[PDB]
């Protein structure tokens, strides 16, 4: 179990850690988050009480270093940093624990939600989507645009998701126009899985990362990416059986976790009705279809 | 974007653009089987591809052999249309290729867009106009070459005959759409109007009769009457 200490909390802020969140008052004696499960990526995220605009946060994996938070004034935002002095770090954390100034990561023993949402998400892949090579952790916020959004403007602050475009020469083989547009199996299996992602685990990892950025930061381009990656699978007649079964589990836990009041903006009616009722895979997502029909029957 | 009454004169500027109409690509007759079920049998069709500025018509005839062994013919027809239009563009010299293609039915947009990915600078556009190009097969010489075809064939026409020697392409298009609207609302009456006077003939190299300017005014008046009428006969007014 690892710890992310906070130097201080000078401004009132709602702090998220994965799917949990708590309010911290201006200059409240808050010094961080303990008992963070090892083995998973995590995200620590922020919404200032004064400007609910620009949710932001940091993806990290405590196996990769000792990380802490401190409100640097230059930029006006809580910043993640790495402490390279391991003895200085252990000594800081132990004092803050002894003074009980840390919240505990509040995982229920039975509860596999975070695992189920991050099963295929790897820090090394996050860092290729979010390019800032001098840090081991990755910054994401509500406003950041995707590489594809930039093609339709600062390249350093972009989300480098894999570009998917159903009406593109990459997606459509000369001579197979109708076939490839109506059955995207070629594009899924040969172009994307064999060629770009290499395996379905990396595909699912990017899909899960896109969803989480959409949910936690309201990042619109991430929502576009999540839906595009679902739609590419559902619009393929030929998908490995294990991929369809895993997709149904992935989406089930995503839909289960989504705040009920954010469904209007985070769920694309057209994609979901096509995927669950028109597509080749309309009958292959039983768990996802069941929770969608019981939780968001209006969208459908 | 979409082509409508507002940007109507854009059809007659010197930039090359083509209308594509697919309504006569997939044509059948519906009949009863000996068992009393219903069967449809495909007959020859055509793509109607028209440059509205010059009158040049690229009539790609769709032989019945194209559907031999195929499923969901209505959907295939749209992709076959887009395939043939794309092949036509590639066959034209660069300076003759269109800068825009306007499809008369929105369902042609994605099939044509996908087939034209190689041509990112050619705009594929819908239209809000209700153009009467479906009635092209009421033009006797066009219907004749389609029905007689024994194989796939492209036949080139000028749908304005020699009208551009005397009128503008705006006016020629207006005459064409009036003639075709009439043929579509009451083909028998429209055809009666166009041939009633046997002294006015259709030249071998033309599609319509050799009316003088004054006779075209009369003809055009008679077609308007027909259309308003039928609109009464239809709605009772
Ligand atoms: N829009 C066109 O087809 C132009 C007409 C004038 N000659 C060049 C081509
Ligand atoms: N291929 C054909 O000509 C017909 C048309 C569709 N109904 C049966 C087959």
């Amino acid at each position: 179990m690892n710890t992310v200490p906070f130097t201080s909390a000078p401004i009132e802020v709602t702090i998220g850690i994965d799917q949990y969140s708590f309010n911290v008052k201006e200059n409240q004696p808050f010094h961080g988050i303990k008992d963070i499960p090892i083995g998973h990526v995590h995200v620590i995220h922020f919404q200032h009480a004064d400007n609910s605009s620009m949710r932001y946060g940091y993806w990290f994996d405590c196996r990769m270093g000792n990380f802490y938070i401190q409100y640097d004034p230059k930029d006006g935002l809580y910043k993640m940093m790495e402490e390279r002095d391991g003895a200085k770090f252990e000594n800081i954390v132990h004092n803050f624990k002894e003074r009980q100034m840390m919240v505990s990561y509040p995982k229920i023993d039975e509860d596999d939600t975070w695992y189920n949402l991050t099963e295929f998400v790897q820090m090394d892949k996050i860092r290729k989507i979010v390019r800032k090579d001098e840090n081991q952790f990755s910054y994401v916020d509500s406003s950041m645009t995707t590489v594809q959004e930039n093609e339709l403007s600062d390249p350093a602050h972009s989300l480098n998701y894999t570009v998917i475009n159903f009406k593109s020469r990459e997606a459509i083989r000369p001579g197979h126009e109708m076939e490839d547009f109506l059955d995207k199996s070629y594009y899924l299996n040969t172009v994307m899985l064999q060629g770009i992602f290499k395996n379905s685990s990396n595909y699912f990892g990017e899909l899960q990362f896109a969803f989480l950025n959409a949910m936690f930061f309201g990042n619109y381009g991430s929502s576009l990416q999540w839906h595009a990656m679902i739609e590419l699978i559902c619009s393929s007649a030929t998908v490995p059986k294990h991929m369809l079964d895993k997709l149904d589990e992935i989406l089930y836990y995503q839909i289960k976790t989504l705040p009920e009041q954010y469904s209007d903006i985070l769920l694309n009616e057209r994609v979901w009705n096509i995927c669950l009722y028109s597509s080749f895979q309309k009958n292959s997502l039983h768990n996802t279809e069941k929770i969608m029909e019981n939780k968001y029957p209006e969208l459908l | 974007g979409a082509m409508n009454s507002s940007n109507y004169a854009e059809l007659f500027n010197n930039d090359i653009k083509l209308f594509v109409d697919d309504t006569n690509v997939y044509r059948v007759t519906v009949h009863k089987t000996f068992e009393g079920n219903v069967a449809t049998k495909a007959i020859n069709g055509c793509i109607f591809t028209l440059n509205p500025k010059t009158g040049h018509l690229f009539l790609k005839i769709i032989h019945t052999s194209v559907w031999a062994g195929q499923k969901r013919l209505s959907q295939l027809a749209k992709w076959k249309t887009a395939e043939e239009v794309s092949a036509l563009v590639r066959s034209l010299p660069k300076e003759e290729q269109p800068k825009q293609i306007i499809v008369t039915r929105k369902a042609m947009l994605d099939p044509l867009e996908v087939h034209m990915l190689d041509f990112p600078n050619i705009a594929i556009r819908p239209t809000e106009l209700r153009l009467p190009f479906s009635a092209a097969m009421s033009i006797d010489k066009l219907s004749d070459v389609v029905m007689k075809a024994t194989e796939p064939q492209m036949v080139l026409f000028n749908i304005y005959d020699d009208w551009l020697d005397r009128i503008s392409s705006y006016t020629a298009f207006s005459r064409l759409t009036l003639l075709l609207r009439a043929l579509k609302t009451n083909e028998e009456s429209a055809k009666m109007i166009l041939l009633s006077d046997p002294t006015i003939t259709i030249k071998s190299y033309h599609l319509w009769p050799s009316f003088t300017d004054e006779q075209w005014i009369t003809i055009e008046s008679q077609m308007r009457d027909l259309i308003l009428t039928e609109y009464g006969r239809k709605y009772n007014v």
